């Protein structure tokens, strides 16, 4: 009928017929909400918000494994520094010049040939270790798992409350005493020794 | 809800939570809303019930008043077994109870969980100021000898 | 969940207002005729011709079905669809930044031409900047006004059926899921597995199925084969849909998709097209018969405009 078609170009169909089913909380439920998951089935393109996890634990991966290289890196950079001190010492400009100085000439044959083909060599592999571990977990944090043949996604909201106690009670001691609170007591009412502490 | 108890509450009366009234008596605000003349609609009576007015307490108030409520645990081992008292509006998340009877109850406060029926009709207001309200019966119908000792 | 709805709901409203005689009787009179929409009562003639006279005139049911109007779910019954629209606007708020005037404006009347572009009405209603951009995003934050009942907890998911999977650039059943039973399954996952050897979704729709073709490959009987994929859904990794893949034709032709791609891309073609508003059924016919799939343009035009399709009404 027209009418439907109308009210399609008023709001722009406003999704029409397609149903209101949410994931609304029940009542009797309060709280901030602790975390947001939303796991997706692979090839869903997902995009919205569920993204910012993966960069946020790819951020957390990369600072996890940076600080392992960056410490064995500083004992590469170390060994380096204590083989260039045995000749051609040229102190703070070596220290003014960082990233091996350009390998700082060959120096002596030996010191070339040995020196440069273990700090490159070794630096080499280091690097792509770091970039061979860094790939595998980027494909471990990008992926999916095995799901329902009817499930397209699921999200997961986490909630908390801060319950504080009330005449309900029913608090328990370890000599197997039960009991319950009578009533919230006033501090100035209740019982005092002779130096004025309150019960 | 939980039983607490209290040296007050004569006899006959029992401590009753106030957000638990509200909602047992809610029809009764609904009708002493739409009759003492602030109302408009039945919807917009409700609207002031969730909005909780500090004028809907001194509604409900007058709504309790002379109109008691039964009491029931689950197990009941003979007649006195429930009783009808009159509420009266205490704060907290548990019910209060008259001291002077742990007998025809049984059971002592370890936290047990009670039970509270409210009979509305007519001659249901009658019929529970009469043949039960704790006051009625001070003696065991299979004995005669005085309940309700003090201990 | 359970639980009351439509004009049980309503009327169970209907009798909490007190009505006297008449207004109970017109106001049941009223209910009946409430839909999934809310707003169509239909010809007010029937339901003043259904009281079957005895007075009761018309200004006296007007103001009932008023009072019917006014109920929990804002705007209801009523007529137009432009009369349940004023008590959206008269009951929202009642203190409005000049919503309320312009809303009167705008619902009153010229609402029909406002509604796919402003241009020109821009001027007719005086309204400038972001006042009038405000009042259309109000119009366009009200509202079917209605249906808020069905309370539809939950869906009813098909479960699948049997599945397949894809090997070394080829497709093969597998009739995964979950002697007598084990082989009865094993027969339906069977034929299932080489119809899905046969058929391969492949790239672009599906190749042409012939309930001959399945019914000649294990001898099986066509009524049987086709019998069981009508009820049951086969779920494949991707769409619902398995009795589509079942009946189709022999598209009378030698150079030649089946209804199935004959629709499909038939609408699929028709998607891309019109650039103002061509609206050619028989441009599409010979765009249809330059790819070979013998088209007599009567079964084209017919066919290809149905199933939601806007032709031949898009002119």
């Amino acid at each position: 009928t027209p009418e439907e078609k109308l009210l399609r170009a008023i709001f722009g169909e406003k999704a029409s017929d397609v149903k209101d089913s949410s994931l609304r909380v029940p009542n009797g439920v309060s709280g901030t909400v602790i975390d947001v998951q939303v796991f997706t089935r692979d090839g869903v393109e997902k995009d919205k918000r569920a993204l910012e996890i993966e960069e946020m634990q790819l951020k957390q991966a990369k600072k996890d494994l940076s600080e392992e290289l960056q410490i064995l890196e500083a004992g590469l950079f170390s060994r380096i520094r204590a083989v260039l001190v045995a000749g051609g010492v040229e102190a703070e400009k070596l220290d003014k010049l960082p990233r091996d100085r350009w390998l700082e000439l060959g120096l002596t044959d030996e010191e070339k040939q040995n020196q440069l083909e273990q700090l490159a060599e070794q630096y080499d592999e280091l690097k792509h270790e770091f970039e061979k571990k860094l790939e595998a977990k980027r494909r471990k944090i990008t992926q999916g798992d095995d799901l329902a043949p009817g499930v397209l996604k699921i999200v997961k909201v986490y909630l908390a409350v801060k319950r504080r106690i009330q005449p309900g009670d029913k608090m328990a001691g370890r000599h197997g005493n039960k009991g319950v609170i009578s009533k919230i007591n006033p501090i100035e009412d209740m019982p005092y020794d002779e130096n004025g502490t309150p019960v | 809800s939980v039983i607490t108890v209290g040296p007050y509450l004569r006899l006959h009366q029992c401590g009753l939570p106030k957000k638990m009234a509200l909602e047992l008596f809610k029809p009764f605000i609904y009708g002493k809303l739409e009759l003492r003349g602030l109302a408009t609609t039945i919807k917009a009576a409700k609207k002031m019930v969730e909005r909780e007015e500090a004028v809907v307490w001194d509604i409900l108030d007058e709504v309790i008043r002379e109109h008691p409520v039964l009491l029931n645990r689950a197990p009941t081992l003979h007649r006195l077994g429930i009783q009808a008292f009159e509420p009266v509006l205490i704060e907290g998340k548990a019910i209060q109870l008259h001291p002077l009877v742990c007998a025809a109850y049984n059971a002592d406060f370890d936290g047990d969980q009670m039970a509270v029926h409210v009979p509305l009709t007519l001659e249901a207001q009658l019929e529970a100021r009469a043949l039960m309200m704790s006051t009625n019966n001070i003696l065991s119908p299979a004995n005669g000898e005085p309940i309700i000792v003090p201990s | 969940e359970t639980t009351q709805t439509l004009q049980d709901y309503l009327m169970w409203q209907v009798e909490l207002t007190p009505f006297t005689d008449t207004d109970r009787a017109i106001a049941t009179s009223i209910v009946d005729a409430v839909d999934d929409t809310g707003y169509l009562t239909i010809q007010i003639e029937d339901i003043v011709d259904s009281i079957g006279d005895d007075e009761i005139g018309l200004e006296e049911v007007e103001a009932v079905l008023k009072r019917i109007q006014r109920f929990d779910p804002v705007g209801v019954a009523a007529k137009d669809l432009r009369d349940c629209l004023l008590i959206q606007l008269s009951q929202f708020a009642k203190e409005t930044p000049w919503l309320e005037e312009a809303r009167l404006i705008i619902s009153d009347h010229l609402d029909l031409l406002a509604n796919h572009d402003f241009r020109t009405l821009m001027r007719v209603t005086r309204l400038k900047e972001e006042v009038l951009k405000e009042a259309v995003n109000l119009i366009q934050s009200l509202d079917x006004x209605x249906x808020x009942x069905x309370x539809x907890x939950x869906x009813x998911x098909x479960x699948x059926x049997x599945x397949x999977x894809x090997x070394x650039x080829x497709x093969x059943x597998x009739x995964x899921x979950x002697s007598a039973n084990d082989t009865l399954l094993r027969v339906s996952r069977c034929i299932v597995e080489q119809q899905q050897a046969f058929f391969e979704q492949g790239e672009e729709y599906m190749k042409p199925m012939v309930l001959a073709d399945i019914a000649q490959a294990v001898e099986m009987h066509e009524s049987t084969i086709s019998r069981v994929t009508t009820q049951k859904y086969l779920h494949s990794p991707r769409g619902i849909x398995x009795x589509x893949x079942x009946x189709x034709x022999x598209x009378x032709x030698x150079x030649x998709a089946s209804s199935t791609a004959i629709r499909a891309l038939v609408k699929k073609l028709i998607a891309a097209e019109n650039p103002a508003k061509p609206l050619s059924d028989s441009k599409l016919t010979s765009m249809l018969s330059e790819q070979g799939i013998m088209v007599a343009r009567r079964t084209v035009a017919k066919y290809r405009e149905s199933l939601s399709i806007p032709p031949s009404n898009q002119r």
